[PDB]
RNA sequence: UUGUUAAAACAAAUAAAAUAAAGUAUGAAUUAAUAUCAAAAUUUUAAUAAAAAUUAAAAAA
RNA sequence: UCGUCUACUUAUUAGUUGGGUUCGUUGUAAAGCAGAUUUGUUU
């Protein structure tokens, strides 16, 4: 008889920090989300976003 | 207008064939023949696009794009058990004696067992599945 | 009749009930299903007669399938059982419906060979395709 | 065996649809005649058919020819008003079931008013197989029609006829003899590439008048039930055809009367004189007039232009 | 109508506002710094309502750029921003493919109808419940709910200007009823109560209204579930309704729970229909159809089995006028009253179908325990 | 013909359709896509709750929320305590401020939806719009409504 | 399905018909309808409603051999 | 011939060795049922009964190969296109939920090959292999595109970049 | 000639519905139920938002009887004449029409049965509750059930008065449900059988 | 009470009366974390909460 | 959001005879649109 009580028949991924944790960088673009920005060295930096209107 | 003449396999080399062709504003257009090998990747980036994501994370492994993380899908299904218990409240009356069963099938979040090795265990702990399979074998051999 | 033979269980088999049967499920709604418990008991049981052909040839001129005319005619050969004049013009209106040109002919001959009747419809339409 | 709840889910379910369907009384709305069975499934239409000419006309206009099924006994009253309203440029084939009943000189009349329009009146009996009919329909298609173009392609013909005339039967017939053969449309022979397609909706007339539903009754094609409509209303009309054809004698020598009768319930306490109730008198009577010992019998009268 | 509105997705409605140039980039200078943008709007646009600029601002029309590159879409309650812009919508920005809200254009009411005495007095009659928010009539039998075909021929949605008693603008009908349909038909007074009680008769699960009907025999079972798939179809001269027991992607669900309250000797019975869905005819179809006993009366379906001769006895089956039997009986409101029970509003039977019960026997007002009140 | 595979998490970024869904410009009148409850949480509602410290002869019913800013640290105007008891057990009700009307219920916390933050929220506490019981408020989304001076707009 | 559509229950069925109907027509595995609705057609008589403990003397009764079913 | 089908020549079958064979007869219907047998367009070629030693009707092979050739590069026009598959896309029988084909022009011959412009705009909308399959049996049969393989095209309706 | 057989249907069942509204003004007097009288005031009150009408609450309940035409029409009918069935029908509909009226009386009444063919006086409502087969009146005896349940939840030895075996015997016999003879719940007017024996 | 047949018979099934199936000795097994176990109502804390707090007072076989 | 529409028209005469064939109130520009919305370890 099969085990019949389950949660979850699939299985989840092994990607701990984020997604496509295998993969290298020159294959795969990096994630811009704020969840993943304050976690990367860079991102979590200064970033400035304000423009300027004219030449 | 480009022409890839073969699907990238990557999300990396398909944005950097798009971009030459449309620049400033222009007005540009993409053509990818793809085949059955790069099925995978272009019903995401098809997906992807449509709904006006960015490319971020794509891979041709099927295996890849259908398997999500733990917490990736704790924070999916903790949303969707929550927009069932706004239906449930806003739509519908339950009787007293239903009121447990309701709210432990469709508003309260059952955290897994081990979800690493959710394959083998089905997410239910097995001290659990064990005391359940004597009650199945108990009157299965009984019948 | 379809009600109680249907409700029937647990009796020996018999030519005559399976005749009896064949008429049953040729009256019924469905003609098919009378060739369908022939090709049933035609792995075993007692063996068909030439009243049981004709039922079957005459369950197939009122459904209109006659896919099996040839294989009837085959059936009797390898069973080695003769036919009567009823099953011989029936078996030969069918032929003539599936245009077996060949195997009318040599039923036609051998007819008049054996001097047995046949219908008239049919004995013109052999008349005029000469 | 499966789950025993299962089991006993199902036996009370099931005990469920026998107490349900124990009772012998039949409702009122005949179920058949809204229900229309077609590949998709059974379906339920509402409306006349006079709001569907534009529907009508647009598959006729694709069909190749028009294909139509009527019952002999009344012929007008069974089909559709707007293909006798505005002229069909396609070739029609009326096929005419039951024809033993019918009267033989109506059926020459309309045969001849069908052959002076264009279009082709086939009689079938009961004895007739459904082979004969499409042959002739066949032959038919290979004598009118001009040739195709395109030697791939084939001719359709678009059916037009209730499902109690026998459509849905001749239909089933086909798919039958064509899935043995070969073990939304309905291949006849392939060596001339002949198709039918057939229009559910199109065809079932739905609601009735009073006088429509009584031919309807008599002729069998609507059903008849005590909650809905009683025998007395179809039964008196019969008896009043029957009366205007003023042949007394013959209603007698038909029913083995001892005289001819003078009215209505004299004709019920005549056939009650085997003895029997009024009730049961009275569906036999229609019974009679069903199976067709009366012969020559047309309910639908003939218009002025047609007798013309 | 010089622009001509069409379907538009989320990324399409984007696009246009990103292609659009009929747009007014107001600066902010030390003036307005720190000042709410509802004030802002109200303070700058005397013509448009707080009604119009709350949408306006809560839907995205008017956002605000912050010099970011990317634009800002606030709420009523933000506050603005030195040196940023606020981008608001022009009237020429509503005349490409983009459909606008509702009070940002002008609606104009062009021709009223004048009322004489005898029908405010016959519409005071119907009024059953008024309320500060809500206002419930009863409908009377073979009366258009809308304006039909004939431009002449008299209907409810012009008696409007009678009923508000003392609103500045007329009441608007929540739901329309067929002709035939004698029932209670709900108003609502307030233009954002007509919002707020939209909401009930979209689908639901648990019923909310009761109709009173007589159908012409028995059906097999006392209570029951009733659900069929029905698909409308413009023809020449109407519409054609196909009903399925199986689902289709252009079908529409319709479902009901009926009961059986008393039976005339299998001839004719009393039952009660509580809707889930609204469809055109839904219930009689249903009756006639499903229960396979049509409701007395309903000649459009089965109008044969509609007057039958078991009920001859009573009226004539040659006039063929009979009111049809499909009465809105009781329905419920979310509003309570000072006991706490939610108000249940009930419509009294038509004269004709009091005759018809008093003939059979059956009590003419009796309370529904069903929907609760 | 060609069957490729997506999981449904990397299309769950654009799950809502509008911008009051996506940038929460306003009501959700019950259409929200991404909710936040506290960590540890199983039963997915906010709860608003009250202390009992003594008898209803000394400490009231609307002495629960005390804790709690806003109106209830004043003292309600209509009082169905007495006498009969009410169909839905509500206990008070405060003057009504503009379109909205707050409601104290007895017995366990009914849980109700607000159509301000879209969440299931377990309280006694419950803002009447207009007097119509389908669209109901918690009482922390009543206390910001009025602070910003929107009763009467919202 | 024949029984039902005697019984006209075609457009008032309900969840419980609607589930039993999916699970039978679905195909089984080690169950059979046929062997199934066999069993089904036996005329035994059912057991009426007793007590926990009136029902546990007679599971009792049983184990040991003194009671019938 | 599955991998020549694939190339986009045109084929056909030569039966070497026919005069070392005991029965003609046989022979050549085991080949012909053979031929009836396979699918997706390679059917439709024949086969030549041919013997390098004696020479027997060596003749009729290199007369039927200049026959496929002159059909390899046989141009058909665009309206007898349309009136064929408005009248085919009524006579056959279709199944499987597929979007109606505007216009078929076939735009590149050696190998002949056709365009099917869909309505919708959905990329995922494109005919399944069996409407493919059905398509491409009549072009050959009815254009007398016998032993010729042929390829479509599906090319789905674009949008403007303007919109109006 | 015209539609002789059809007009003679139509006019013998406009004579049915004439002879049936004539009998109409021949009635029986019978008082409504304390307890059902009570529930249409109040359920008027909530319809019309009005004070209940004396003469539309109608509180004696207006039964009529056959007409004494028809009872005589169906007698002297041979089974054999057509139109007996069309007369027959027109009574059985009538025959139900008059239980329809007389279950919302409570006054005593004579109602015989038909088991053992006994001769008692019964109450209506309580004796015909199970034929006539009424939803409010089957609610009504939900109700009724749960008001003597909240009385006796309240007090328990409320019960050992109020229900009491000589209280319960008594009860039994002022509704007899059954024939105290035969004990069947099968039962017939009196006074409709007395109509139908002495006119037939 | 229902259904079948005929101008009373048969089959089903329960609710009233009646019959039995100890108060004697012989005597197991499922189960078992536990205070001489928390009668109830209110409120609340991470999912039935028999977990906590506030009122209140819940006898024995 | 449960609306309405098996007759008009062209001639003909005094009921007869041949041709042709929808409108509209309200909300909303998303808070709107397929389908389901059921659970008693109950015997
Ligand atoms: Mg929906
Ligand atoms: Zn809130
Ligand atoms: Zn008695």
């Amino acid at each position: 008889v099969p085990q019949q009580l389950k949660a979850y028949g699939g299985t989840f991924s092994r990607s701990v920090g984020e997604r496509s944790n295998h993969l290298v960088s020159d294959v795969v673009l990096q994630s811009l989300s704020p969840s993943s920005t304050h976690n990367s060295p860079l991102l979590s930096k200064n970033i400035k976003t304000k423009t300027v209107t004219s030449f | 207008f480009v022409v890839n003449f073969d699907m990238p396999t990557n999300a990396l080399t398909y944005l950097s064939r798009a971009g030459r062709t449309a620049r400033q504003g222009r007005l540009g257009q993409v053509y990818s023949l793809y085949t059955k090998r790069q099925g995978v990747i272009v019903s995401a980036v098809r997906a992807f696009l449509q709904k006006q994501l960015p490319l971020e994370g794509i891979s041709n492994w099927k295996r890849h794009m259908m398997e999500p993380r733990y917490a990736e899908w704790r924070t999916h299904k903790l949303n969707a058990i929550a927009r069932s218990y706004v239906s449930l409240i806003t739509q519908k009356t339950i009787p007293a004696h239903l009121e447990r069963t309701y709210l432990r099938h469709n508003a309260t979040w059952r955290p897994l067992f081990h979800p690493q090795t959710t394959g083998v265990h089905g997410g239910v702990p097995p001290r659990q599945q064990q005391r359940v399979m004597d009650a199945i074998t108990w009157k299965a051999v009984c019948f | 009749a379809v009600l109680l033979l249907a409700r029937l269980q647990h009796v020996p088999m018999d030519v005559q009930l399976l005749n009896t049967a064949l008429e049953v499920l040729l009256l019924s709604k469905q003609p098919q299903s009378c060739f369908s418990a022939f090709e049933a008991v035609r792995h075993s049981g007692v063996e068909p007669t030439a009243d049981t052909y004709t039922l079957l040839l005459l369950a197939c001129e009122r459904s209109g399938l006659w896919g099996n005319t040839t294989a009837i005619l085959a059936d009797m050969q390898m069973r080695r059982v003769k036919g009567d004049g009823r099953t011989l013009n029936l078996l030969l209106k069918g032929l003539l419906t599936e245009r077996l040109h060949g195997y009318s002919r040599q039923l036609y001959e051998t007819m008049v060979n054996k001097n047995v009747e046949v219908w008239p419809a049919l004995e013109s339409h052999m008349k005029s395709r000469t | 065996v499966h789950d025993p709840v299962f089991m006993r889910n199902v036996k009370r379910v099931l005990a469920s649809y026998k107490e349900s369907m124990d009772h012998s009384s039949r409702k009122g709305m005949s179920r058949e005649a809204f229900v229309d069975i077609n590949e998709k499934g059974a379906a339920w239409y509402l409306g006349h058919m006079q709001l569907a000419s534009r529907t009508l006309a647009e598959k006729v206009k694709d069909a190749d020819f028009v294909l139509e099924i009527r019952d002999a006994r009344l012929p007008f009253t069974t089909g559709n008003p707007n293909l006798q309203k505005i002229i069909i440029d396609r070739p029609r084939l009326i096929v005419f079931n039951k024809a033993e009943m019918s009267n033989e000189d109506c059926n020459r009349v309309i045969q001849q008013y069908y052959e002076r329009t264009g279009n082709f009146a086939l009689f079938t009996s009961a004895k007739r197989s459904w082979r004969d009919t499409v042959e002739a329909v066949q032959r038919f298609v290979t004598h009118i029609l001009p040739a195709q173009r395109f030697k791939t392609t084939a001719n359709v013909g678009l059916v037009v006829g209730m499902p109690n005339v026998g459509k849905s039967t001749l239909i089933n017939s086909l798919r039958l003899a064509h899935e043995y053969q070969f073990h939304k449309l309905v291949p006849v022979c392939k060596d001339p590439n002949i198709v039918l397609y057939d229009s559910p909706g199109l065809t079932l007339p739905g609601c009735f008048a009073k006088e429509a539903g009584l031919k309807l009754a008599a002729c069998g094609i609507i059903p008849t039930n005590d909650i809905t409509l009683p025998r007395s209303l179809v039964a008196r009309y019969i008896y009043d055809v029957l009366s205007a054809a003023g042949v007394g004698e013959h209603m007698a020598e038909c029913l083995h009367l001892p005289r001819a009768p003078i009215s209505f319930d004299d004709c019920i306490s005549m056939i009650c004189e085997g003895n029997l109730d009024p009730s049961r008198a009275q569906k036999f009577l229609i019974h009679d007039f069903q199976l067709g010992n009366l012969g020559r019998i047309t309910l639908d009268k003939l218009p002025n232009k047609v007798r013309q | 109508s010089h622009a001509r509105y069409r379907p538009l997705s989320l990324r399409a409605r984007q696009t246009l506002s990103e292609k659009s140039d009929d747009l007014q980039y107001h600066v902010v200078t030390q003036e307005w710094f720190g000042e709410r943008v509802d004030s802002f709007l109200t303070c700058h646009y005397p013509q448009w309502d707080y009604e119009t600029i709350k949408r306006l601002v809560q839907q995205g029309h008017i956002y605000r750029y912050r010099k970011n590159g990317k634009k800002k879409f606030t709420r009523l309650t933000d506050r603005l921003e030195f040196d940023e812009l606020l981008v608001v919508p022009t009237r020429a920005f509503w005349e490409k493919q983009l459909a606008p809200p509702s009070g940002v254009l002008e609606e104009t009411d062009g021709p009223k109808f004048k009322l004489s005495a005898t029908a405010r007095e016959m519409a005071h009659n119907m009024v059953l419940f008024k309320n500060e928010h809500v206002i419930v009539i009863n409908k009377p039998h073979g009366l258009p709910m809308m304006p039909t075909d004939d431009p002449q021929e008299m209907s409810i949605a012009a008696m409007l200007p009678a009923w508000k008693f003392t609103n500045v603008a007329k009441p608007v009908v929540c739901h329309n009823l067929d002709r035939e349909t004698s029932g209670c038909v709900v108003l609502a007074r307030t233009r954002n109560a007509h919002r707020m009680l939209g909401r009930m008769f979209v689908k639901r699960v648990v019923p909310n209204s009761v109709y009173w009907s007589f159908c012409v025999g028995k059906p097999t079972v006392n209570y029951g579930r009733v659900r069929m798939h029905f698909d409308i179809t413009r023809g020449n001269k109407g519409d054609i309704i196909v009903a399925r027991p199986s689902p289709t992607k252009t079908s529409k669900v319709a479902i009901a729970e009926f009961v059986v309250n008393a039976s005339a000797l299998e001839f004719g019975s009393f039952i009660s229909f509580y809707p889930l869905t609204t469809r055109r005819h839904q219930e009689r179809i249903m009756a006639a159809h499903a229960l396979r006993c049509p409701v007395l009366g309903d000649a459009k379906y089965g109008g044969d089995a509609a007057f039958p001769s078991s009920l001859s006895l009573f009226w004539d089956p040659e006039n063929k006028g009979l009111p049809l039997h499909l009465h809105h009986r009781k329905i419920q409101l979310p509003y309570k009253n000072t006991a706490g029970e939610f108000i249940c509003v009930t419509a009294p039977l038509p004269t004709q179908m009091e005759k018809t019960f008093k003939k059979l026997g059956w009590p003419c007002e009796v309370d529904d325990p069903l929907i609760p009140g | 013909n060609i069957k490729g595979g997506v999981g449904s998490f990397l299309m769950r970024r654009a799950a809502p359709k509008s911008i009051r869904q996506k940038y929460q410009t306003g009501p959700q009148f019950y259409k929200r896509k991404f909710f936040q409850f506290q960590k540890g949480h199983h039963r997915l509602h906010r709860r608003i709750s009250g202390v009992q410290t003594g008898s209803p002869t000394h400490q009231r019913e609307y002495e629960r929320f005390h804790h709690l800013p806003g109106d209830v640290r004043t003292r309600p105007q209509f009082d169905f305590t007495f006498g009969e008891t009410r169909a839905d057990r509500v206990m008070f009700a405060w003057r009504k401020r503009g379109d909205l009307q707050l409601y104290q219920m007895s017995g366990r916390g009914e849980t109700f939806v607000c159509y301000r933050c879209g969440y299931p929220v377990r309280s006694q506490l419950v803002a009447v719009k207009a007097d119509n019981w389908d669209y109901r408020m918690c009482y922390r989304c009543y206390t910001n409504t009025v602070h910003r001076g929107m009763e009467n707009d919202t | 399905r024949r029984s039902k559509e005697e019984a006209e229950r075609t457009f008032l069925m309900s969840a419980e018909e609607k589930r039993a109907h999916k699970k039978l027509s679905g195909r089984s595995g080690d169950g059979s309808i046929s062997e199934m609705l066999q069993s089904l057609e036996v005329p035994d008589k059912p057991f009426k409603r007793l007590s926990r403990k009136v029902y546990a003397n007679r599971v009792n009764a049983i184990v040991h051999g003194d009671q019938d079913e | 011939l599955h991998s020549v089908a694939a190339e986009g020549r045109p084929f056909l079958l030569c039966a070497n060795k026919w005069d070392a064979v005991l029965d003609q007869s046989a022979t050549a219907e085991a080949i012909d049922f053979k031929i009836k047998r396979q699918v997706r367009e390679v059917k439709y070629s024949n086969a030549v009964v041919v013997s390098a030693h004696t020479g027997l009707n060596l003749t009729l092979l290199m007369d039927q190969a200049l026959e496929l050739y002159d059909k390899w590069n046989k141009r058909v026009r665009r309206a007898e296109l349309t009136r064929l598959w408005r009248k085919m896309e009524k006579s056959v029988i279709i199944p499987y939920h597929v979007a109606r084909i505007g216009r078929i022009t076939q735009v590149n011959t050696r190998p002949p090959t056709f365009l099917l412009q869909l309505q919708t705009k959905n990329d995922s909308n494109t005919l399944p292999k069996a409407l493919q399959e059905m398509m491409k049996n009549t072009l050959v049969e009815e254009f007398d595109f016998r032993g010729v393989p042929i390829r479509l095209i599906q090319e789905v309706k674009d949008s403007n970049p303007d919109y109006i | 000639p015209q539609l002789f057989s059809i007009e003679s249907y139509e006019t013998q069942q406009r004579a049915l519905r004439n002879i049936f509204n004539e009998a109409g003004r021949h009635c029986v007097r019978l008082r409504k139920d304390s307890k059902w009288l009570l529930e249409e005031r109040r359920a008027f009150r909530q319809s019309h938002q009005r004070a209940p009408t004396t003469k539309e609450v109608s509180p004696h309940v207006d039964v009529a009887l056959a007409p004494v035409g028809a009872l005589k029409l169906s007698k002297y009918l041979s089974p054999c004449s057509a139109s007996r069935e069309v007369v027959e029908h027109s009574l059985l509909l009538h025959r139900t029409v008059t239980k329809s009226k007389l279950v919302q009386s409570s006054e005593k009444t004579l109602f015989r049965c038909l088991r053992c063919f006994h001769v008692y006086a019964a109450r209506p409502r309580t004796l015909l509750r199970g034929e006539v087969a009424q939803s409010w009146l089957e609610y009504e005896a939900e109700a009724e059930k749960e008001e003597r349940a909240r009385q006796l939840a309240r007090r328990p030895h409320l019960r050992k008065k109020k229900y009491s075996i000589g209280r319960q015997r008594a009860s039994l016999a002022n509704d007899p449900r059954c024939c105290p003879l035969c004990r069947s719940t099968k039962a017939q007017w009196m006074m409709e059988y007395v109509h139908h024996h002495t006119h037939g």
